[PDB]
């Protein structure tokens, strides 16, 4: 879940 | 008088905002172009998506945010992103035009442009009144940046786990803001309370925008115009 | 000689393609602009997304497709969309330029442009060789349209349920194509077999493209540049 | 699932 958010949060 | 740690907070917060807000707006030419059917939904979807990335970048440089759990980081960003977008957009808003002006007339947004992206005056009228009253506050960059960080680090948001830690972070930031206004803002006796009121206004705008976002995202012919990042952030997943 | 029902099929299939392929390409100016990092991924994501909508519109007008279950309609479109996009793109491909030319030089795509959207020569070299050999076939519009409908209505695709019905539809369409070539295509003694070979080539290009799409979609910093429709159609959900 | 596809397929 929240694939992009996790990525952007590093 | 302000302490050295209080001013380091201000410093790193101002630097974080300068790193994530580009006053040239030259990136806007790679959004899907504006059209003036929901003619403006593609362009405004790209504007909001771009803006979310910048808010995430700003959050990551708030002292202490990066140390939150990933779930608390996500929880804060999912509830607050739309509010920080409304706050940060004050930097392009013009009292003379009653619009957001981002460099060129291609990227000047009227209330009417936002209606061609699916929103109603139930949202846009409170939003424009919010921008004007915020713009009339004449905030220093320090204060504008602190208000965004305070807004982001609010613990009364659905989904937060470490309520105590993020409330302690927000307390620190509020103490900074109160001291800054007292020491550095001439005639700002009432400014801190006004800014806290604006945080309340943002909650109300958040709720209306979320209502109107649900109506969009339930129509696939419109939701398909959104970006993956917007779908993730404004979506209802936990 | 061709029968009246065979020619009604040709008619409605040609009309379906004219309704869904716009030779002016004037819609391309509302894609995110091309940049020549994956500089071309936003623009090509929008091109492919737009193209998927047109393939869906074409499918809905294939005789019998609309009568399939929604699940079989979805199953056929998820496996075949990328193939129909490769077939339909032959209409913009230029043997002289070795590129796809869509009106303006802004919308002229080299092999090199497609590499700046994440793909490798393992895909692009077979793809360009496919375009040229297809272009050299010099297909009539009738034949090009029939090949797309045949490709779409193939039953050996993962997920299909009513194998018998869609194979009967594809049989009808193949019989039409064979008769059309014999009656109406001078010197096309070998054309039907060549076109069937191209269908095999498309399977191989589909598999390579799907391999390379998995590598993109596993990197969220790239997949976030895709559209919701592309994520749905090229995605792995059932 | 396939929210947009279903919609576009009418
Ligand atoms: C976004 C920013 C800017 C302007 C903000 C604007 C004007 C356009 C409409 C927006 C975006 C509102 C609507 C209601 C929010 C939405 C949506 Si929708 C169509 C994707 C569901 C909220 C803030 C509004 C420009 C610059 O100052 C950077 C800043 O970040
Ligand atoms: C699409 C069409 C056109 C051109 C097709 C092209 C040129 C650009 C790159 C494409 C799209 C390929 C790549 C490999 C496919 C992909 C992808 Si992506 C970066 C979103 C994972 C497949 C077909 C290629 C124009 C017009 O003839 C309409 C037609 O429909």
């Amino acid at each position: 879940k929240h694939k992009i958010l996790h990525r952007l949060l590093q | 008088m302000l302490s050295d740690e209080q001013m380091q907070i201000i410093n790193s917060l101002v630097e974080a905002h300068h790193k994530t807000y580009d006053d040239s707006y030259s990136d806007f030419v790679r959004f899907r172009p504006p059209v003036r059917r929901l003619s403006m939904l593609p362009h405004l979807a790209d504007l909001v998506s771009y803006s979310i990335q910048k808010v995430i970048g700003f959050a990551k440089m708030i002292p202490g945010f990066r140390d939150l759990t990933a779930e608390d980081q996500i929880a804060l960003l999912k509830s607050s992103a739309i509010e920080i977008i409304m706050l940060r957009s004050n930097q392009s808003f013009s009292l003379e035009d009653m619009s957001w002006s981002c460099g060129g007339p291609d990227f000047k947004y009227c209330i009417n442009d936002v209606t061609k992206a699916g929103h109603t005056l139930e949202l846009l009228e409170p939003l424009v009144k919010f921008q004007v009253g915020l713009k009339k506050l004449k905030l220093h960059e320090e204060e504008h940046v602190l208000l965004m960080a305070i807004c982001l680090l609010s613990p009364d948001r659905p989904g937060v786990q470490d309520h105590v830690r993020i409330e302690a972070l927000q307390d620190r930031l509020c103490d900074v803001l109160q001291a800054y206004i007292r020491i550095q803002h001439p005639g700002g006796r009432l400014l801190y309370a006004k800014m806290i009121q604006k945080l309340a206004d943002l909650r109300s705008l958040n709720e209306e925008h979320s209502k109107q976002y649900r109506s969009l995202s339930f129509q696939p012919e419109h939701s398909m115009q959104l970006t993956p990042l917007v779908l993730e952030v404004f979506g209802s997943e936990v």
